[PDB]
């Protein structure tokens, strides 16, 4: 499973974004419809896929036959299946936080997941509130604004 | 501060095992890779660890007698370095990286961020010998200091007044002698006035022979 | 693999320092510089090609890309007297540089010569060793004679240099002659002649055995 990981990072520009795969990093900045989800090469994500059924969900790397694969990302026919839940969120390699449905169960919500802080910087300042979503009802932390 | 054991002395074929604690708390480092300098060659990567994937890297040299380990708990990390020859004689450092820079599954890369003051290992098939300690007596600036001849193997580390006496010491570089054995000399300016009043001992330990000696100078008669 | 060119420098405090980091292959900004003072574990310079690292004064400076790389350090003060070398950090495994060792130059120095007679613990082993002692001088380059009643020696001595202070940017060296129990009370006077840029005339300590 953990070498299921896509593990593909490439900081282009040293500017420290690849920290927070490990921790938190002190960070801050002044400047701060998505596609469906479908098969995205393994080689082109760093990190964690995470999906929402609502709940957070890890996706590791299969081949496009859906066997789960142990070559950390590194192989070309590892991919990720992600058409079914209703959204997913990944990092690609050069450090820009990929979607596809994402984690936004409000204008001014999101479900929290340990890589929020990473994948969604801009959410630092958010509270986490344990709310209820209606899919049957179900409750999860999500982080507001 | 990274603060590395004391130095070795093994046998051809041996094992050697250095470590590598942190002077305070356990900080955020995601790798810890390991480097040794030659006597006669520049810096060179031995390999590396990153503890939260439990991947591991090694230079071409040390695949399959390598093996380091990173403990997050106590934050103390491990080198083993296994089936010994001559060619392993360098000084060993300890290095922590604290932002990756790149990642190819499963390892990371960086620079490195916090540096060991170094590990001497020597490895040879000669006889470990003690150091002899012997004072450089004076005769408005005076000199005093200690000679240590006849040790092997190197280092060996003066101190003055338990560490209370560091300005204006110089400790020379070691010498190879003829005979194969190591010596140097540790010497000190003082103001004369000084002399017969101020105690003044030097404090010699040599890790290699485990040999601790302190002796104290102080004018003839 | 990094080449770094010269090996050794010498530059005057106060001015420019440059030196260079050539790659046989292309690294990107993938480059980190270090300084290493004498007994000391390496600092972190810069990463990055040309980002300072914290706590690093802002006198340091490195650029390039590719393959060529130039460290920087101006207003060069004596503290700065070191090895610095470049690493590599683009593919594995992780390449350093040869090194540079950068001597600050200073004002001629003359040394404050010391000698110093075998201790009677050291002659009763059945050996001896007469010390002569250079301390504090600059340039480097010194020359040390030792005249056993007159006689100059040759073949039975050994010299030791330290590494350049970082604060007053100068040398010290101790000349070991080296005789045995019998050799040495055969003789009475025993002195070392130093001769350095700073002295206008080659200076001598001695001593009688027995005083
Ligand atoms: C990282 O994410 C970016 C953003 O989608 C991807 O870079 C794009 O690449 C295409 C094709 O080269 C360009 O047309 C776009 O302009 C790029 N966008 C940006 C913002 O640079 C990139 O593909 C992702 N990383 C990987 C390894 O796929
Ligand atoms: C990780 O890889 C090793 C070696 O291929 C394999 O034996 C192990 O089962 C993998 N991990 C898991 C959780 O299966
Ligand atoms: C990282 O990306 C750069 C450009 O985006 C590329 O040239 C390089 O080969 C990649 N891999 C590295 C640096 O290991
Ligand atoms: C890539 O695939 C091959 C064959 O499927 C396998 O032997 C290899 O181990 C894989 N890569 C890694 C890094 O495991």
């Amino acid at each position: 499973h953990i070498n299921s990981t896509a593990l593909n990072c490439n900081e282009s520009l040293n500017t420290g974004w690849l920290a927070g795969l490990f921790y938190q990093h002190k960070f801050d900045s002044s400047g701060c419809y998505p596609r469906p989800c479908g098969i995205v090469p393994a080689k082109s994500v760093c990190g964690p896929v995470y999906c929402f059924t609502p709940s957070p969900v890890v996706v590791g790397t299969t081949d496009r036959s859906g066997a789960p694969t142990y070559s950390w990302g590194a192989n070309d026919t590892d991919v990720f299946v992600l058409n079914n839940w209703f959204g997913c969120t990944w990092m690609n390699s050069t450090g820009f936080t990929k979607v596809c449905g994402g984690p936004w169960i409000t204008p001014r919500c999101m479900v929290d997941y340990p890589y929020r802080l990473w994948h969604y910087p801009c959410t630092i300042n958010y509270t986490i509130f344990k709310v209820r979503m209606y899919v049957v009802e179900h409750r999860l932390e999500a982080a507001c604004n | 501060l990274l603060e590395q054991s004391g130095a070795e002395v093994k046998k051809p074929g041996s094992s050697v095992k250095v470590s590598c604690e942190t002077s305070g708390g356990t900080f955020d480092n995601y790798a810890l890779n390991w480097v040794r300098q030659a006597p006669g060659q520049g810096l060179e990567w031995i390999g590396g660890v990153v503890p939260l994937f439990g991947t591991t890297r090694n230079a071409q040299k040390f695949q399959g007698r390598v093996t380091i380990s990173d403990d997050k708990s106590t934050g103390t990390g491990h080198m083993e370095l296994r089936s010994l020859r001559s060619e392993d004689t360098a000084v060993y450092y300890c290095v922590r990286s604290v932002t990756p820079r790149y990642c190819g599954g499963g390892f990371c890369y960086g620079e490195f961020d916090y540096w060991g003051q170094g590990t001497l290992v020597t490895v040879s098939s000669a006889s470990t010998k003690g150091p002899s300690v012997f004072p450089l007596a004076p005769s408005g600036t005076a000199a005093l200091g200690c000679l240590v001849k006849d040790y092997f193997p190197e280092p060996v580390t003066v101190s003055w007044n338990s560490g209370a006496l560091t300005s204006g010491v110089h400790t020379f570089p070691a010498v190879l002698q003829s005979s194969g054995l190591y010596s140097l000399s540790s010497v000190v300016t003082v103001p004369s006035s000084s002399l017969g009043t101020q105690t003044y001992i030097c404090n010699v330990n040599h890790k290699p022979s485990n040999t601790k000696v302190d002796k104290k100078v102080e004018p003839k008669s | 693999e990094l080449t770094q060119s010269p090996a050794t420098l010498s530059v005057s405090p106060g001015e420019r320092a440059t030196l260079s980091c050539r790659a046989s292959q292309s690294v990107s900004s993938n480059l980190a510089w270090y300084q290493q003072k004498p007994g000391q574990a390496p600092r972190l310079l810069i990463y990055g090609a040309s980002t300072r690292a914290t706590g690093i004064p802002a006198r340091f400076s490195g650029s390039g890309s590719g393959t060529e790389f130039t460290l920087t350090v101006s207003r060069l003060e004596p503290e700065d007297s070191a090895v610095y070398f470049c690493q590599q950090y683009y593919r594995s495994p992780l390449t350093f540089g040869g090194g540079t060792k950068v001597e600050i130059k200073r004002t001629v120095a003359a040394p404050s010569v010391f000698i110093f007679p075998p201790s009677d613990e050291q002659l009763k082993s059945g050996t001896a060793s007469v010390v002569c002692l250079l301390n504090n001088f600059y340039p480097r380059e010194a020359k040390v004679q030792w005249k056993v009643d007159n006689a100059l020696q040759s073949g039975n001595s050994q010299e030791s240099v330290t590494e350049q202070d970082s604060k007053d940017s100068t040398y010290s060296l101790s000349s070991t002659l080296t005789l045995s129990k019998a050799d040495y009370e055969k003789h009475k006077v025993y002195a070392c002649e130093v001769t350095h840029q700073g002295l206008s005339s080659p200076v001598t300590k001695s001593f009688n055995r027995g005083e």
